[PDB]
RNA sequence: CGGCCAACUACGUGCCAGCAGCCGCGGUAAUACGUAGGGUCCGAGCGUUGUCCGGAAUUACUGGGCGUAAAGAGCUCGUAGGUGGUUUGUCGCGUUGUUCGUGAAAACUCACAGCUUAACUGUGGGCGUGCGGGCGAUACGGGCAGACUAGAGUACUGCAGGGGAGACUGGAAUUCCUGGUGUAGCGGUGGAAUGCGCAGAUAUCAGGAGGAACACCGGUGGCGAAGGCGGGUCUCUGGGCAGUAACUGACGCUGAGGAGCGAAAGCGUGGGGAGCGAACAGGAUUAGAUACCCUGGUAGUCCACGCCGUAAACGGUGGGUACUAGGUGUGGGUUUCCUUGGGAUCCGUGCCGUAGCUAACGCAUUAAGUACCCCGCCUGGGGAGUACGGCCGCAAGGCUAAAACUCAAAGGAAUUGACGGGGGCCCGCACAAGCGGCGGAGCAUGUGGAUUAAUUCGAUGCAACGCGAAGAACCUUAC
RNA sequence: AGCUCGUGUCGUGAGAUGUUGGGUUAAGUCCCGCAACGAGCGCAACCCUUGUCUCAUGUUGCCAGCACGUUAUGGUGGGGACUCGUGAGAGACUGCCGGGGUCAACUCGGAGGAAGGUGGGGAUGACGUCAAGUCAUCAUGCCCCUUAUGUCCAGGGCUUCACACAUGCUACAAUGGCCGGUACAAAGGGCUGCGAUGCCGUGAGGUGGAGCGAAUCCUUUCAAAGCCGGUCUCAGUUCGGAUCGGGGUCUGCAACUCGACCCCGUGAAGUCGGAGUCGCUAGUAAUCGCAGAUCAGCAACGCUGCGGUGAAUACGUUCCCG
């Protein structure tokens, strides 16, 4: 319908960086299963934390996973407890050692897929999706430093039979624009109707800076 | 130049151009030119071109008039029912064919002449100068 | 108009002077068709005031029901308007049309209530009276007797007013209870007002 | 316990069984069906059905309408009726003031008393909106008796006009006829064919007959009440307008029923019959034409004398009257000024435009504006301007005019789209200009269908069918 | 090449206006007007590749000027000159001149230049449509199975066939077939992989392992159509290869149902294809080979790419289609 490519792969070469770095030549099916067990685990204790970007550097068989949260506090409890628990699991599921490091991103409301954390997981605790949208945005519009925001919510929508979707922004978002550096984040609400599909679209600043 | 609509009932917006026009000549008191293409500048070269060929009044404006002088009723009839909107007193100059009711405080004569129209102008501002003397 | 009652850690709410009442009479969706199908829209009749008697009426388009209830209220807050009254009555009886909306506002004795329906029941409600008797009269819609309404209070005047026009000393524009009703609520006005300067 | 309309959740059946006052709910996640919890509203009751008033300004006295929504008789003349300019007098019938009589009781309303309270009952007022008698008033309506000239009509001087009827006559054109000249086609169409020809057509020239219609002037123009009216001349006759004010002195307006006029088609009797032409043939088109298109063609169209009475008889706007900014055309006539030009005026007919009005479009001094007088007419859509009955008619038919029943609408104007074998302007291997193919042959793949124990499952206009498969011996793999 | 919104105005309202008008554009591109003034998502631009040059640049790549090879060639000492490889940079902007333009946009010609006017091609799909597709990629609400609708294996089927459609490939021959000699690519692929010289076969291939995780080694120094020569003489043929028989090789536990390839024979339809219909406007069509992914093997004539040789025509919007 809307054919619109995923921006964050349609600017991977230019703007955005990937997010797994190494170098493989016979040894890359493996990197690539260990890399998609790695994100299966990293996915459930942390998708209750706030997590946002999962990278995983990978030098000579060491391996070093990064993500970038929303709380060092609850990726972090007490230090080494819930720290080293999930990173002694990283470190059991490979077959290797795991270098687990943990920041936070200065402003939530900015990152594009933590926006659709906290707007799927308001719609699926029962709120009304035009204001938590409506406020999903007012915040981020802001706040830093950050030229556009478009959310769009397809499913069923209060519960209704119908799939309707819905459509609004601030500002400018251009996404043929390619030295646009746009975040772009999709993330699903699970209500006991059904799952609605939140995307969110933030777009930064005209910088390439190349 | 051209009475654009709505200057007076919609103030909050025709002021944006304004400050927009102020960005523009303090970015030519700054000098980017080379460093920016030249259909970027030939496209704010039309810009300012525009913008300061027909804004040029409202610059010194700012703050919502609370008189305004008309010449010609009939033609610039956009500007009397605007200012006849907003509750601003309208002092005009009125031909034949202008309806009077609309200006509370008018002048009659003829449009038409230079001579005539111009040297109506001359009364006003002078009296205008005359209120900014003793202020 | 859902999801109202919250408790925000934000900035504001920005509550703040005028504590107007305001009425939402009607929303109807209003649809439009373009190439592939229908797109909704949202109206709200805005009725605000406050009960000195001075009303608004405001008329909210937009495509979200809280924006148009929202922008009704900011174009009835741009467009108010005087209502004249004896107490809290209203001076004598008018019929007011507004193209097909007729309404009748007649007075009456205090206690009574505002008998009226529910367009005409907003506009008074809002405004500074509390006993009259009006009804609608053709049109049975909610635009045209909620506009009627405020033409028939246009066609109101003051008893003062009408002494004036004809260069009369009252007494002599009036009859005799209606100046009576004049002593007892400017009386009643100096009471609550004298008990509202201590 | 959807919405109105105070009050919601689960289970059970999933276009069934049922619900419902209307809108409408039921097609395996119903707050609308059935049961459960729970809530709401009433309470010795609470729901249903029926009948009435209300809401219904939806028969509108108070208090509606008629350009297009239902609704202005086709148009006039006029009987009863309704309505009436200016002014003096008189009567006191309408109107009004006041007093008397009466409007039984009960009820109703107000106060009070009585029953433990209340309903209930009683006492005393008011109500009894009216009617009759006496006395008073005279502005307005009316009656009578008068007076007036602005409305109305008449006389006089002009003026414009397809107003009407009768009579006589004019030319161009079509058709036929006789006679020339003269040959093989003419006619007709999107393209053709029936058709007329080769026996002398069409073509052209001369003459003759006969009928009808009036080119140009001639149009957003004139006249008529409306239909309607244009060759000319003559005869008879109708209305209008202006000017003067000579006369009469309110004689005005409207008009239920009523009489008269009333396009076209049609009807009767008698004429006439060129062109056009229903019906009626043939031809063609087409699946099929009982149609459009073609060739022929009778009633009719024409006149005399009568019928009939209908139309988008339309300005879709009843008639009269007074008033309410203007601007510009054109038709008829009077006058002041420049000296035909301009002004002013009375009557007419158009275009634009304020105020005001309208649902909107629009109207807008030629009102759909502001008011008065009289008439017609409308009361949801169908059923139906139909039946029954009567009246008129030679007939066709017209006029007058229902009910059962049924529907939850049928309508008016404007808006956004889509659409058009509508208009304009544009583009694309869209056509044209080319080149190479497919459709026929053999095979390779995929699908339909039929087979099968199984032929796993998906994808069927463009946008499914060398597609999910970038690899079916076993594995894959679902059968 | 459009789709909207904000604020103002217009309208009782749905709504309008803007976004219509005059001109211009590949384009709501852009100017000039106009009760509108602005913005936003699109268009354009940013990115990749192709076209020219400059600077950097020397092995595994080039070889001019040098030296040495003799057999076989950059083969080897050597060299930055030419390529080429990949980094940075310049360069196309109606910038420069002539004419139309309302002295505005823009259009017709000229110069310079490798290139001229979005140079060529990509990547890039706005708001939405079609209840389009997919619960079999995955995820999933609800309903169903739980002694089977789970799961394990052998065998079979997904390849059946009187048919009908659809996309392709090989053809119907002389611009051709067959034999001999000979010249020129681009890109790619490679670990329990790619596998050379040599030897055994007629040939698939066998034996063997040089050498390479690869600008080096291997895919032969790479092609085929091309060119030179000979033969065939218009024929159901020296055209055409379907089919069928015999004989093999390789992959795999296993080629029966059901693999590909080679050898010998066999030698059918088919003589340019009815109505209809499809693709394509320049390195395009047409024709010629090459590589890749999937893959032990292959139904590959498929798909994705690479290069070779290379045309005709476009008068122009009447007609069909959007």
């Amino acid at each position: 319908m809307g054919q619109k490519i995923n921006p964050h792969g349609f600017r991977l070469g230019i703007t955005t960086e990937w997010k797994s770095r190494w170098y493989a030549d016979k040894q890359y099916k493996d990197y690539v299963k260990e890399d998609v067990a790695i994100r299966k685990l990293l996915a459930t204790g942390l998708e209750r934390a706030g997590i946002a970007d999962v990278e995983i550097e990978r030098t000579r068989d060491r391996v070093r996973v990064d993500i970038h949260t929303a709380r060092p506090g609850i990726v972090i409890g007490r230090r080494g407890t819930e720290a080293d628990r999930i990173r002694a699991d990283l470190e059991k599921l490979t077959g290797k050692q795991v270098q687990l490091n943990i920041l936070e991103v200065k402003n939530p409301e900015s990152q594009a897929q933590l926006v659709a954390q906290g707007v799927a997981e308001q719609l699926s605790n029962r709120v009304a999706f035009r204001r938590a949208m409506r406020k999903a945005i007012q915040s981020a519009m802001r706040q830093p430093n950050v030229k556009g925001i478009r959310v769009q919510c397809s499913g069923r929508l209060g519960g209704a039979e119908m799939s309707r979707s819905e459509f609004y922004r601030e500002g400018r978002v251009p996404l043929h624009t390619l030295r646009a550096d746009i975040d772009y984040g999709l993330y699903e609400a699970k209500t006991t109707f059904g799952r609605i599909g939140v995307k969110v679209w933030i777009y930064k600043g005209d910088i390439v800076g190349g | 130049q051209r009475w654009l609509g709505g200057m007076l009932t919609n103030f909050s917006t025709v002021h944006k151009r304004l400050q927009r026009l102020k960005e523009l000549e303090a970015m030519e008191q700054t000098g980017g030119f080379e460093g920016r293409t030249k259909k970027e500048i030939l496209m704010l070269t039309r810009e300012k071109n525009k913008l300061e060929r027909s804004l040029g009044g409202i610059r010194d404006m700012q703050k919502v008039p609370s008189a305004v002088w008309v010449v010609d009723t009939n033609k610039e009839h956009i500007a009397v029912g605007e200012a006849r909107k907003l509750g601003i007193p309208v002092i005009a100059i009125l031909d034949t064919n202008c309806d009077p009711d609309v200006v509370d405080y008018p002048i009659p004569g003829n449009d038409d002449a230079i001579r005539s129209a111009a040297l109506l102008t001359k009364v006003i501002a002078s009296a205008v100068a005359e209120g900014l003397q003793a202020r | 108009r859902g999801r109202r009652d919250d408790r925000g850690g934000r900035g504001r709410d920005g509550g703040d002077k005028s504590n107007y009442i305001e009425r939402v009479v009607s929303i109807n969706r209003v649809s439009k068709v373009v190439k592939g199908g229908r797109r909704f829209s949202f109206t709200a009749l805005v009725i605000v005031g406050d009960g000195k008697g001075m009303v608004g009426v405001g008329y909210g388009k937009a495509k979200e029901v809280p924006a148009a209830i929202a922008k009704g209220v900011e174009e009835a807050r741009k467009n108010f308007f005087r209502v004249p009254l004896i107490g809290s009555t209203i001076t004598h009886p008018v019929q007011g049309e507004a193209a097909a909306g007729v309404v009748m506002l007649r007075p009456a004795s205090p206690g009574t209530g505002v008998i009226a329906g529910g367009a005409a029941r907003a506009v008074l409600e809002c405004a500074g009276v509390h006993d009259i008797l009006a009804k609608s009269l053709g049109s049975d819609n909610a635009i045209n007797v909620v506009h009627a309404t405020v033409a028939a209070l246009k066609l109101l005047q003051r008893p003062e007013e009408v002494a004036a026009r004809r260069g009369l000393p009252i007494e002599d524009v009036a009859p005799a209870g209606m100046l009576k009703a004049r002593r007892e609520s400017e009386a009643l006005a100096a009471a609550a007002a004298r008990e509202g300067s201590a």
